[PDB]
Formats: C-alpha cells, structure tokens, sequence
C-alpha cells in the first residue's frame, strides 16, 4: 500500500535528516562565532555534506505518488520533498543561471560611484552613499548620489536581468507553474481541506483589496510630509505635485523614517527614552535577557533552557577574537536553542532582546513536529510575532513598571502623537512601496509588459501609487528596480506586506483578551494568562495546518484583515485630517522637476 | 522624454558633468535661434 | 590625425569600448557610400 | 569594470610581462587616456607659475 510505503519512508528518512541538520548547523555557528579560516571550510563541508541528502531524499521520494495519501501531514510533508527545483533545467542553462545570479550580486556588493570633481575618492554603497542619502540636506548632492547609483550600477544590471527573468520563467514553466510570479505565490497556498482552501490566484485580490482601505490614509500622510518638506527644500516642491524620488530619506525610498528629525510634530518635546536610567542602575548584558525571559514568563509562555544561557554569544567578545553580530536566533534542532547579539546597554537593544526572544520562543514551541513541519505557518508569521512582542515592551505603561520610566510621570497628548508619526513613518510608509514594487514584478513575469516598456511602467506606476516622481527622466538602458537588494537577489518581497497585516491583527486580537479599554496603542498584554493561551495555541502548530486554520486560533477570521492596522492609528489619522484642512490631499500625476525648463519638439 | 507617435517629445539640457545644473530654458531658446537653419538641412525639414 | 589648413584629415573607427579592434576599411567604405547624401546637407557641401 | 588597477603593482607587471598585443595595447593606451587628461590643465597653470 502506497500509504504505508511512504509512512515507512518518512520515519526512517526523519533521523538521518535531523542528526545532518544538527552536524550542519553546529559548523555555521561556530564559524559566526569564531571567525578562523580554518572553519570556514568546515563548515562547507558538512554544509555540501547535508544538501547532498537533501537531493538524494528528492529523488528517491519522487516515487510515491501524492493523489492516493489520505493522511494530510504526511501528504504536507511529502509535498516538500517532491519539489524538483532548479534541477529540472538543462544542465548548460543551470549553470548559466547560476552563473547570473553570482554575477549580479557582486555587482551590487561591489560596484562603487566616485566624484565628477575629484575622480579618485570612489564610494561604496554600504559605507558612505547610505549615509549621505541618510543624513544630507543638501539638495544637490542628494541628487548626484541618486542618479549616479542608478547610472553606473543599474545600467550593468539590465542585460543580466533580461536573461535571469527568461530562465527562471523556464525553470517554472517546468514545474507545471504558469511562471515565476506564480511560482512564489506558492506559498500562500492550501488545498482540500474544506472551507480552508486558498488558491495562488486569490492573493492578487485580497491584496489588491486591502490596500484601497489603506489609501485614505496614506493620501493624508503624504500630503502632510509634502508641507513639511516645502520648508527644508523651498522652490523645489510644489504643492500640488509629487515628491522628488530623492528627497524620501533613504536611497529607493522604503522607509521614511530618516525624515523624522524634519517632520516631528511638536519638537520640543522630547520622545521617551530610558538609555540613561538603565546605566545609572548598572544594567549590564544579563539583566535585558533576563528581564525578557521574566516578560515571557508573566504571559505563561515557559522558562528558557539551561542550554540557552550556557552555549550563547549574550556579549561582544571585544577582542581580536572576531564574531558577527547580526543579532540572530538559532535553532540548531536537537533540543538546544541560541541567540546572537553584540548587546550594547541602550534602549534599541533592549527591545531587540524581546524580538529575538520571540522568534525563540516560536521554535520552542513547534519542536515537536516532524523536522520538515518545523516553520512559520507561512512566510510571514514568524517576524510578525517578534514585533507584536517588541510591540508591547515599549509601551509607558510597561516601562514604568518593570522599573525605569520613575513612576511619577504621566505622558501628554503630544508625546503620543510623536510617537504615533514617528511609527507611521515606518509601517504605512513602506505598504505602498511594496505592494507596487510586487506588482510590477508578477507583472513582468507573466509578459504583461513588453521587454522595452520595463521602465516606462516603472515610472508610471510609481507616480500613480506611490506619488513619487523622478528628478531625471530614465530611457531603456536603465533598470532602477534591479538597483535594490531583494529584486538583484532573487528574494520574495510580497512577505513585507502580508507580515505588516498580520502584525496588527494578532495584537488587536490578544489585547480583547487581557480586557484592554483605551487606545489600542497603549495595550500591553503583560501579566495576563489568558492572552497567552490563545497565543499559544497557534504557536505550538508548525506548519502541520494551513495558515487560514492557523489564523482563525487567534484572530477569528481566514483571511488577512486591514481594519485593526487603522484602529491602531486612529489618533494620528484625526489629527491629520484637521492639520490638513488647508492643503490639498492628493497629487497630480503630470508635474515633474524638470517640466519648467525642457522645450518641447514636434516633428513631421 | 515622453516620446511618441507624432514624434513630439520634451529635451533639456544639462551641464557637462553636473547633473544637478539645468541651462535655463531663456539660453536653449537662444542657441536654437541661432543654428536652427543648420540643425534644419541635417535631417532636411524645412521649419514648418 | 593631421588636421591641416587644407582640412585633408585622416580617420579611423574603432569598436565601442576596445581600442584594439579597429573596423576594417572596405566597411567604412560601404557605411559611407550608404549615408554619403545624408553627411553631406549637414555641412551644405556638395560632394565635389 | 569592477577590477580597477593601479600602476604600482598590476600595471607595471602587465607591460612588463604580457606577450599579448591586444593586453599591451589596451593598458598603454588607458594609463595615458584615464590619468594623462587629468595632469593637462595642472601641468599648463605649473609651468607658469
Ligand atoms: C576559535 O577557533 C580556534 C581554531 O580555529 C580555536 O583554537 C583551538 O584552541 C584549542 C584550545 O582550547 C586548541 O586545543 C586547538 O588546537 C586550537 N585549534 C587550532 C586550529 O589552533 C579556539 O579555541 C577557538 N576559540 C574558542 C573561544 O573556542
Ligand atoms: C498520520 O500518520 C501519523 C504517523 O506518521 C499519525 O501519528 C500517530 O498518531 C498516533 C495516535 O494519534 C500516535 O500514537 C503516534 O505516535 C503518531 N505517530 C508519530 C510518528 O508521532 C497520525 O495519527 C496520522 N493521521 C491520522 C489522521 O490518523
Ligand atoms: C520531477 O522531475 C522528474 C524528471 O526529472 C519528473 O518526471 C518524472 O520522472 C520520474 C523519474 O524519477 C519518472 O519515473 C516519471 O515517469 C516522470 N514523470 C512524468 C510525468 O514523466 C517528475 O514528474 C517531477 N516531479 C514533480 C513533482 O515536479
Ligand atoms: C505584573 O504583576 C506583578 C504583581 O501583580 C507586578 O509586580 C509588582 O510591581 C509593583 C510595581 O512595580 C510592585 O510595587 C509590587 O511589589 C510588585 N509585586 C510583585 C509580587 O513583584 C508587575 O509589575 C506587573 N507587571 C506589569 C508589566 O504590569
Ligand atoms: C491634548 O489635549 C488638550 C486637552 O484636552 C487639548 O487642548 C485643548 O484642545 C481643544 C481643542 O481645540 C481646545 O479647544 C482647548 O482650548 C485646548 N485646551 C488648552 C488648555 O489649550 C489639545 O488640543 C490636545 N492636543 C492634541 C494634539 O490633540
Ligand atoms: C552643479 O551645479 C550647481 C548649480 O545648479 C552648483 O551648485 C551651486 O554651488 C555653489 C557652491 O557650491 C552655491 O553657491 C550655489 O548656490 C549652487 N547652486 C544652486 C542653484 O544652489 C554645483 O556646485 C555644481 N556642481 C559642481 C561639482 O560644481
Ligand atoms: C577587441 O578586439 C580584438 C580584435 O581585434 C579582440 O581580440 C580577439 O580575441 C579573441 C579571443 O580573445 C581571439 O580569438 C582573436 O584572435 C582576437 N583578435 C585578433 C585580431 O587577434 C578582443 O577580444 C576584443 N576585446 C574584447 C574585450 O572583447
Ligand atoms: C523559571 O525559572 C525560575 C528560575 O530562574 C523559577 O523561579 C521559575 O519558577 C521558573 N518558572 C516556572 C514556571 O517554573
Ligand atoms: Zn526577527
């Protein structure tokens, strides 16, 4: 019985997977670690050792076939191992392919701009023309570093991404995908399970359908921006237009949050911050994580390991003794769990502590499932758990509790609208960003736009849903999209979106169980049992359920929702709508920086 | 910029290596005024 | 090369970006003989 | 255009090594084309001062 043959096949194939994991992971972590040359190679080793295995186990599983399994969680984990992947190109075209993507990253984390002035003195990009774009106010240079990354480096990055987008539809194309579009669309998809079903074409609707609840808002946060910049910039901006690409804080214009220090409502009064009362008591290292762990603890969520204070890197080493500390968690399978962090004593960092131990408490939780149902229950639950718990550790009402915040201060109606704008800035400045810069990708990958109209669209959709103009008109020779890092790498972009979503719903959620009454964004979820019990019971599910099913543990519904993220910015969204009252919300997608000075040709 | 079918587009010009230095337009109208008969014969229109 | 008061220059074309590949001459010969009426209004000569 | 050479080491072993016309050619003229444009209007303001 094809059952019983591969319930047989799994179990026996479980260990092997598990004991390679364990031997593989150990070796990258003792690297990080301990950066020596000499485990460096090591940890290749045993890395080619495991994803030898990984292609053997493929191969020998594709035998089963999957339409007699009755069992769904074998049927799910059979499902992760039929995949054929790249294998299923050519062989010449496989390594062309790889050859590609080799190629375009070194472009990216090499290529270097240098002065017009003085051509010896060249700029990386992650020194240096970040923190130009970052932190100048001078309009001029803004606007060399901008056009000048998109000149010498994306003009290198095109003919690389004409090839890349034609090989990899092949590679779908081969795997019964309509393309690659519909190929990353895979992972929101269910199948059969009665009422839970989610097909790889819905998620174009209710991500198009979301964000038309989101526009209201962010038309006004954007016309508010607008009047904020026509004073640092004057008889650059007018006030009925878009905004110059350049002049967004950062080098795309994903986050606008380096334009806080130009846009702070009332700038007098200063944010809350408590870097200072932790030095005055002496907090070092130790006393964050364990604070963090006490957090956890207060919910009923349980108690660290003993493995996890003796095997982590809580500290900076200091000396030559050389380390990275991108903070990170790690997972190693087997039972052991570790963090990495170069901890500082600050406030930034003892919010990453509480985010980090998220993710840890999340693997903690489904360590009992079959090694291949060890996951988020999607692509974007697992960051969107770290922040709703990096959410509620930052609150007033929580510092002033676990000790610092002294205990005779109440905040005022102005310091929460500071804060409120300077989140907003964050999380409703990057949704339009995305969703557009998705868009135009699924749309690429499916020939809806002809190789020479990439950059029209690009400029044409940009205006019209971000609002965001361009200071130099860009021909055909340019790719602007490939000059960032998750487009010239091939990673998903569409989890940036969904995880905002999710982010807010389950926090909306959990405070209706600790019986909040104000605002939902002064909810803490501290000291209240009941609040983790429905957290839990979505944790503790891997990957075994579709995400729907998961979902619906905890906020009620099957499908991703935006009211709650516009209950969370309620007070901002008021206190807009009446600082607006004499500007014009919206923009006109017809003015352009250089539309006073260019002369018009007509020819016959 | 903005090229299409009746052939109508916009152009401006810059320095030589600034990016951010726009010729005003009052100086492009000048210089045109004074080679547009031989910018004509180079693709032989006539002025209308 | 050798500019003079004649104006009787010399020339050569060579490949975008390669200074070593220069396009044979039975080439240039050929593109000109295309394009010669066109290069000529340019500067209101007169092929003689 | 990401493997930028300077004359010190690279250059000189180049000229000093290569057999091959186009190699020779490609970096006698690039030495002269890339830094020789620069020394013009310096070297014309040296002279008279
Ligand atoms: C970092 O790695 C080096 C090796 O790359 C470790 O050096 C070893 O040190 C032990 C002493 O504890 C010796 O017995 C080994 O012979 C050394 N190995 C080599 C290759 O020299 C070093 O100990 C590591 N650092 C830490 C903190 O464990
Ligand atoms: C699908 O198969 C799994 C086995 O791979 C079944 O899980 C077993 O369930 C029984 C009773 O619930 C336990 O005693 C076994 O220990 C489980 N196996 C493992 C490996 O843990 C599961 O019940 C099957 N699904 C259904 C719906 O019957
Ligand atoms: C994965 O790739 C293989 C080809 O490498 C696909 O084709 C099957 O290959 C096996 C050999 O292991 C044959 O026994 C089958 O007859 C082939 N199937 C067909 C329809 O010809 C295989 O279908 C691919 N599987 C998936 C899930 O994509
Ligand atoms: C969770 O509840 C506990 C006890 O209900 C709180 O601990 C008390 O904190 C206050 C002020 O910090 C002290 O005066 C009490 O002595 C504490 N009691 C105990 C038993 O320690 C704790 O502050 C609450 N946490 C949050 C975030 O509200
Ligand atoms: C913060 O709250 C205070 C108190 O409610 C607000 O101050 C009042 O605002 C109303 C609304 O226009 C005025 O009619 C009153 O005259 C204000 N009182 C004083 C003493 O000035 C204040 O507007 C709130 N701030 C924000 C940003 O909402
Ligand atoms: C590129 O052109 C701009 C003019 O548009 C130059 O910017 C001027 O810089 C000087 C001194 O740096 C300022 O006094 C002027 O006010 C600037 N112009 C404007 C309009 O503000 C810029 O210097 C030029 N770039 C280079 C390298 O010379
Ligand atoms: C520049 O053009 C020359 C041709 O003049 C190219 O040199 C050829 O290179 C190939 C392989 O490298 C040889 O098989 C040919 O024999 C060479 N031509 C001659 C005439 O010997 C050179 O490759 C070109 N440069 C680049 C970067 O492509
Ligand atoms: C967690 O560990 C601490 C010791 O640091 C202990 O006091 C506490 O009781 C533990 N939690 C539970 C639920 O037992
Ligand atoms: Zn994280």
């Amino acid at each position: 019985t094809i059952e019983e043959q591969a319930k047989t096949f799994l179990d026996k194939f479980n260990h092997e997977a598990e004991d390679l994991f364990y031997q593989s992971s150990l070796a990258s972590w003792n690297y990080n670690t301990n950066i020596t040359e000499e485990n460096v190679q090591n940890m290749n080793n045993a890395g080619d050792k495991w994803s030898a295995f990984l292609k053997e186990q493929s191969t020998l599983a594709q035998m089963y076939p999957l339409q007699e399994i009755q069992n769904l969680t074998v049927k799910l984990q059979l499902q992760a191992l039929q995949q054929n992947g790249s294998s299923v190109l050519s062989e010449d075209k496989s390594k062309r392919l790889n050859t590609i993507l080799n190629t375009m990253s070194t472009i990216y984390s090499t290529g270097k701009v240098c002065n017009p002035d003085n051509p010896q003195e060249c700029l990386l990009l992650e020194p240096g023309l970040n923190e130009i774009m970052a932190n100048s106010l001078d309009y001029n240079e803004r606007l060399w570093a901008w056009e000048s990354w998109r000149s010498e480096v994306g003009k290198q990055l095109r003919p690389l991404y004409e090839e890349y987008v034609v090989l990899k539809n092949e590679m779908a194309r081969a795997n019964h995908y309509e393309d690659y579009g519909d190929y990353w669309r895979g992972d929101y998809e269910v199948n059969g399970v009665d009422g839970y079903d989610y097909s790889r074409g819905q998620l174009i609707e209710d991500v198009e359908h979301t964000f038309e609840e989101i526009k209201p808002l962010y038309e006004h946060l954007h016309a508010y921006v607008r009047a904020k910049l026509m004073n640092a910039y004057p008889s650059y901006i007018s006030p009925i237009g878009c905004l110059p690409a350049h002049l967004l804080g950062d080098m795309w214009g994903r986050f606008w949050t380096n334009l806080y220090s130009l846009t702070v409502p009332f700038g007098q009064k200063p944010n809350i911050d408590v870097t200072d009362a932790m030095v005055d008591q002496a907090w070092d290292a130790q006393r964050i994580f364990k604070e963090a762990e006490k957090f956890f603890v207060s919910v009923g969520l349980p108690n660290m390991t003993q493995g996890f204070w003796e095997n982590s890197m809580l500290t900076d080493p200091g000396n030559v003794q050389k380390a990275v500390c991108h903070p990170t968690a790690w997972d190693l399978g087997k039972g052991d769990f570790r963090i990495l962090m170069c901890t500082k004593v600050t406030m930034d960092d003892f919010l990453t502590a509480h985010h980090e131990m998220g993710h840890i408490q999340y693997d903690m939780a489904y360590a009992a499932q079959p090694f291949l149902l060890r996951n988020g229950a999607n692509e974007g639950f697992h960051e969107a758990v770290g922040e709703i718990m990096s959410l509620s550790a930052a609150t007033p009402k929580h510092l002033k509790s676990i000790g610092l915040l002294s205990p005779d201060f109440q905040e005022d109606n102005e310091t929460e609208i500071n804060f409120l704008l300077k989140q907003a800035l964050t999380i409703v400045g990057t949704l339009p960003f995305t969703y557009m810069l998705e868009k135009w990708r699924w749309m690429v990958f499916k020939g809806e736009i002809p190789k020479d109209q990439w950059m029209k669209k690009w400029w044409e959709m940009k205006r019209e849903i971000v609002g965001v103009v361009e200071p130099v008109p860009h021909d055909e020779t340019y790719c602007d999209p490939a000059s960032l890092f998750h487009v010239s790498n091939d990673y998903s972009f569409i989890r940036y979106y969904t995880r905002t979503l999710y982010q807010f719903q389950f926090q909306e959620a959990l405070c209706q169980a600790a019986k909040h009454e104000g605002p939902l964004h002064k909810c803490d979820i501290s000291n209240s049992t009941e609040a983790g019990q429905k957290l839990f019971n979505m944790l503790r599910l891997g990957k075994s359920e579709p995400w729907t099913l998961a979902l619906e543990n905890v906020v009620g519904a099957k499908n991703m929702n935006v009211r709650p993220l516009l209950n969370y910015f309620e007070p901002l969204f008021t206190w807009l709508k009446d600082q607006n009252k004499n500007s014009f919300v919206g923009w006109s997608t017809d003015w352009s920086p250089y539309a006073d000075q260019s002369i018009k040709v007509r020819i016959s | 910029a903005n090229l299409k079918p009746r052939i109508s587009f916009n152009f401006f010009v810059t320095a030589p290596k600034n990016v951010s230095d726009i010729i005003p337009r009052t100086e492009v109208e000048k210089a045109i005024r004074m080679s547009r008969s031989r910018i004509n014969d180079a693709f032989r229109l006539n002025d209308n």
